């Protein structure tokens, strides 16, 4: 029991640009993951959990692949909190079996993390589930039932399904302590069905009680681009409650931008299609210069990465800034063309790459670099 | 799936590691140019991709054949680069150019 | 049985037809199942194969004799699988296979058998 | 009219995605030269004929 | 090959080389056509920017896209002609292909 | 039951045999005997045969059989392409490759089982009948690479002579064949 | 199903059981252009088509959106008329001209 239960509309952030901004989730948060793991993809997830914004690491996975269950385990204690200067694996929770275990032993997998999120949560932390080899753990309820009488239904997995897979999911967000403050409990889906399919009932059934879904891809990651979420087949319902929040505190125009940024999908991929596959020759400035602002919000927006302490972590009003430049580059860029001036001159003023630069330039410096940086476009423009 | 850790520097050399991922986007690029070759012939196609019919053409018969020939992993290694002489270079450009450079 | 019995008494050319034999498995079915065996396949009973043997085999012609046991079934099984179970076995047991072909019923040519598979 | 058969079907008509899916890969970028070779033609065509027909 | 053109410039194909046909009358130029192609040594029948272009359909229903001889438009008085290149471009991209 | 090769019975049955044919249906349906599918049937069993060949009839025969069955399989290797597209992205080694193919099933694999000599076989003229396919395969090429018109190769009445080798009769079969490959090198050596 | 029921005079007004059908046979024709340009030729189709085709574009992102807010059977008519309008009244077969004079 935990009373009331509130309501969602508080964020929930883990620092990774892309995923929170386009794609916020909160603190009833449920999403879900897909993409090949066991070859690489998988350091978001860890790397997910090392920043967060909670302050209790949980995390649980089962029924996954031997060899890479050890990896977790090793490379778990070469991590050291970024907000406390002590060892990250304090604060940490491991539940774990590996495949060849006792059944119910998976049966329980859940349960186990779930009830302990409570315990934790009560205390009036924070938590960060997740989950992984979700699509397995229905396995076990398989055998099970096989052992009995039921017969399944669709493709082979059991007439429960939705069901115990539902309640899982019910024990999340803005819970009110029986000591009167909050314990966020959101939990992330890593699924995986045999081969990225999407007729496999555990897909096509999670997906819907769930509010956003995070697809993460190959392609991407082909195109040297970690994290490598492809943002157009991924939403996340959330945004709806976020957007008082979101305005709130951060920027009012903060919405704004992330609306403003999307219209790059809209137009970039209905912009492109046989046009991209007969390159510059026949084409027109105006035409180009979309996929020149690409660009710049693909290798800076979209890229970011976990190897450094100047990037890949984050805040708000961090991104912001860098977005409302880029933004900021294309409003005199259409009134640039329209006084007929070179586009790909543009392109190789050193002011635009002073954007570039921003991500990699620190937290604190990063207020007046934002600042300074900014107006020098102003005048770039109309140098021309 | 996992086979990262097992080579490399220290283990056996630090270039065969990307000389696989190489020779992957490689070899099959070419292979069907083999069949589109069936619509036009060589000429539409560049002798800079034309090569790449080339390839694998000793890829197959003469590295993937192996017979009961046993071997080993430089026996090996070096027949690869060796194989890659066939086409100009900076199409192995996932590959920093010091190790080109000890092989080609 | 008026069969061997005018063919080989009384010694005969007779034509010998059956039609609806398609209806005969159905009922078949009913006993097969209703009683008890397990379906020895795609919901029929397995000794449908030798209920459906029995039948067929009768045919033919003995050393001498001026009888003539023909035997000419026809039936239909719906859509034109000819996978569809009845004529599947039938096939196997019997011997002749000559088709209608629905394609050029509605095209207006009369008797419509062809050969599409229909191979003696 | 005729719905398919029932079974074994299955793997072949997946071999005739195989057979599209693979095929219409490929249907393009056969294409993709032709359209290729196609602009340098167009560059060239008026050069000499606008000049001298004036001439 | 022959063609029709301008009266003016129509002088030069009488000349040599060539047959000329032009007047200013005939704007359908079937007079020739079938006559023309008997021979078929006339490859080409040009026409100018001084008729119109496109509506060759006459043309259209005896070819039935056979290679008989085709027309380019010419300016019939020089002052520039080079726009058609210009515009040539999307004379093919305009109509299959994307468009400029 | 099926027909359907899927069906278990069938099925655990390869894994425990080592050479193996599948029968299409409208491939006899069509005149096709003794259908079996090229692409569909193996062996393993030929792997321990090559000692007795080798002495026995010939010694190159595996050399000149793989090198047949390398066209066999490889032939589909454009009939998929053939299908989406049509037969008419054709060039030389297109009908070329087509067209051999077509004749070797034709006369290569297809027989009576009524016809009185066409119903029994014996190596050595089969042993011949590859290599007289190999052969106008070889010259082929030079015809081609000349810049013949396959058309013509089609007409050229040394195709329809090596299109009557099964039909033919051991004794005379030697000399048939033999005078057959003079009669290629002339329908070709004198184009 | 039901609709050619609680429609008609002195239920609701009279024009509205034809207002129907006309629309559906328009737009109807509309995509249908829509398909065969990808075909033949876009510009290869009647020119009496042209018009069609805008039509489409009109009921589509002009009408069919209305976001939130209230919306009034009278309000909805009035601009189910202005549907029509565009194309002819020469070419409105599923409606009398009485209407067509009540409004334009």
């Amino acid at each position: 029991p935990v009373q009331r239960k509130l309501d969602p509309n508080t964020p929930f952030l883990t620092g990774m640009r892309i995923l929170d901004v386009l794609f916020p989730v909160a603190m009833g948060g449920t999403a879900a993951i897909p993409g090949p793991f066991g070859s690489g993809k998988t350091v978001t997830q860890q790397s997910l959990a090392k920043w967060s914004n909670a302050d209790v690491v949980v995390y649980v996975g089962c029924g996954e692949r031997g060899n890479e269950m050890t990896d977790v385990l090793v490379e778990f204690p070469e991590l050291t909190d970024p907000k406390t200067g002590g060892p990250l694996m304090h604060r940490t929770v491991l539940i774990a079996n590996t495949s060849n275990m006792p059944v119910a032993a998976r049966e329980a997998s859940i349960y186990v993390g779930v009830t302990i999120a409570e315990y934790f949560r009560d205390q009036g932390f924070s938590v960060a589930l997740m989950a992984d080899s979700t699509s397995r753990w229905a396995e076990a309820l398989r055998e099970i039932s096989s052992r009995l009488e039921e017969m399944p239904a669709e493709e082979g997995y059991p007439p429960y399904l939705a069901a115990r897979l539902a309640a899982f999911y019910e024990r999340a967000g803005k819970v009110i302590t029986l000591g009167g403050e909050e314990g966020a409990v959101t939990i992330v889906g890593a699924v995986s069905p045999p081969g990225g399919d999407m007729s496999e009932p555990v897909t096509q059934s999670t997906l819907r009680i769930v509010g956003a879904f995070w697809r993460l891809d190959a392609s991407l990651a082909f195109r040297r681009h970690f994290p490598a979420i492809n943002w157009n087949g991924s939403y996340s319902l959330f945004t709806s409650a976020l957007d008082p929040w979101y305005r709130e505190n951060v920027a009012e125009d903060y919405p704004e931008l992330r609306d403003a940024i999307s219209e790059l999908l809209q137009r970039e991929a209905g912009l492109q299609e046989i046009v991209q596959l007969v390159g510059p020759d026949a084409l027109q400035d105006a035409e180009r210069l979309v996929i020149e602002v690409g660009r710049i919000i693909r290798e800076d927006f979209l890229q970011q990465n976990a190897y450094h302490e100047v990037d890949a972590y984050c805040s708000m009003k961090k991104a912001y800034g860098i977005m409302k430049m880029i933004l900021a580059f294309y409003k005199e860029a259409e009134a640039a063309i329209k006084r007929g001036v070179s586009i790909d001159e543009i392109l190789q003023l050193p002011v635009l790459e002073r954007i570039g630069r921003a991500r990699y330039v620190s937290e604190e410096e990063f207020p007046a670099y934002f600042e300074e940086a900014m107006k020098e476009i102003q005048g770039a423009f109309k140098a021309l | 799936r996992l086979m990262n850790n097992g080579v490399g520097k220290g283990k056996t050399r630090e270039d065969h590691k990307q000389v696989s991922d190489q020779l992957y986007s490689a070899y099959a690029n070419g292979v069907d140019i083999r069949k589109l070759v069936a619509i036009i012939g060589e000429d539409a196609l560049t002798e800079n991709d034309r090569r790449y019919l080339q390839f694998a053409d000793a890829f197959e018969r003469f590295f993937i054949n192996q017979g009961q020939q046993n071997r080993s992993i430089e026996e090996s290694l070096q027949i690869a680069w060796a194989l890659l002489s066939m086409l100009p270079q900076g199409e192995l450009k996932r590959i920093s150019k010091d190790h080109i450079g000890k092989y080609y | 049985t008026v069969a061997e019995y005018l063919a080989f008494e009384h010694d005969y050319h007779v034509l010998v037809i059956l039609t609806d034999m398609t209806n005969y498995c159905e009922a078949l079915r009913e006993i097969g199942a209703a009683r008890e065996e397990i379906p020895g396949r795609r919901g029929y009973p397995g000794y449908m194969y030798t209920d459906l043997a029995t039948i067929y085999e009768r045919a033919g012609v003995v050393e001498g004799k001026k009888g003539s046991v023909t035997q000419i079934p026809i039936l239909s099984m719906p859509d034109d699988d000819r996978t569809h179970p009845i004529p599947d076995l039938t096939g196997y047991i019997t011997e002749g296979q000559i088709q209608l072909s629905r394609e050029l019923h509605r095209k207006g040519i009369y008797p419509p058998i062809d050969p599409l598979p229909s191979l003696s | 009219s005729q719905v398919s058969p029932t079974r074994m079907n299955l793997l072949q008509r997946r071999g005739q995605l195989r057979l599209a899916q693979k095929g219409v890969d490929l249907l393009k970028k056969k294409r993709d030269a032709l359209v290729a070779e196609f602009f340098g033609l167009v560059r060239e065509a008026m050069e000499a004929r606008k000049a001298l027909d004036q001439a | 090959m022959a063609v029709i053109a301008d009266p003016e410039t129509a002088q030069g194909f009488r000349l040599a080389g060539l047959e000329g046909y032009g007047a200013s009358s005939a704007e359908e130029a079937q007079s020739l056509l079938e006559t023309l192609v008997e021979r078929g040594g006339y490859a080409l029948v040009a026409v100018d920017e001084a008729l119109l272009p496109d509506p060759e359909r006459a043309v259209e229903r005896l070819m039935r896209g056979r290679d008989l001889p085709v027309l380019l438009p010419i300016a019939g008085l020089k002052e520039a002609f080079q726009g058609h290149d210009v515009e040539g471009y999307m004379r093919e991209l305009v109509r299959k292909t994307i468009g400029f």
